[PDB]
């Protein structure tokens, strides 16, 4: 859906992990969402 | 970083790798003893004794014997940074000093980069070789990437509104080469292609919308925009 994803490699198990616009993508690492 | 090389094993004394919790990020030395990464590596506050910063690494998270392990006494966000619009996004790392006032060993794999006072452009990093890619890289990567300018940034459908003064943007619209996550905090370095006479620190690794996609290239914080913010708190 755009927006900022902010580039730091961070492992995730639910998008609130995440910064910005980025959410949990299915590699459990935090990336850009739809 | 997607589309890029192997970084030769002198071209790069400058990196520095942060290590904390299950996180990952870069960054640059400035002076012997701090180094320039990006606010939003540091959004959640971790406390200064959890982070590890090494220097003079070619392989990511890898002990090398010209690598030097650090601990970080203190470190300062930009003031005003913000989380949702990341503008200022820029913090210094106070490394740990000796009795001597000596932090980072200055070495053929350890140098600190020149600040700003035709031009190519270097990023580097250890993140994702593909957008959404399952693993870091091993082996730092460095690709070629040119300035694009503020208007054409700014277009809609690149990142419209969202380039903010202090932002700064590198890359090609039609994609293949950029960084991913997992670089941010790290260099875009440039020197000017007429004389090659210096390498200086223009950019700090920030943001984007995907990696290495058509008209959504990479964005940096500027760092001759912040050069007093730098001076001032060094």
């Amino acid at each position: 859906d755009g927006g900022i994803c902010p580039r730091i490699g961070r492992l995730c198990r639910r998008d609130s992990d995440c910064p910005g616009a980025c959410i949990c993508r299915a590699t459990r690492f935090c990336g850009s969402g739809y | 970083v997607v589309g890029g090389l192997v970084a030769l094993r002198g071209a790069h004394p400058y990196i520095a790798a942060l290590y904390w919790g299950h996180s990952f990020c870069a960054g640059s030395l400035i002076a012997p003893c701090w180094v320039l990464t990006a606010a939003h590596c540091l959004q959640d506050r971790p406390a200064p004794e959890d982070l590890t910063v090494v220097l003079g690494q070619e392989r990511r998270n890898h002990s090398c014997e010209p690598c030097q392990t650090l601990a970080v006494r203190s470190y300062r966000l930009h003031e005003a940074f913000s989380p949702v619009s990341y503008q200022h996004d820029l913090a210094l790392l106070r490394l740990q000093e000796d009795a001597d006032g000596s932090c980072a060993l200055l070495s053929p794999y350890v140098q600190p980069v020149c600040l700003p006072s035709t031009t190519l452009c270097q990023v580097a990093g250890w993140g994702h070789q593909f957008e959404g890619a399952e693993e870091y890289a091993s082996f730092l990567q460095e690709a070629q990437v040119p300035f694009l300018s503020l208007e054409r940034c700014s277009a809609p459908d690149v990142h419209g509104s969202s380039i903010l003064p202090g932002m700064l943007c590198a890359g090609f619209l039609e994609g293949g080469t950029d960084a991913c996550q997992g670089d941010s905090g790290g260099p875009l370095v440039c020197e000017d292609q007429a004389a090659e006479r210096r390498l200086t620190l223009q950019g700090i690794i920030s943001w984007g919308s995907g990696c290495g996609d058509r008209n959504k290239p990479g964005v940096y914080t500027d760092v001759a925009y912040y050069l007093a913010w730098i001076r001032e708190h060094t």
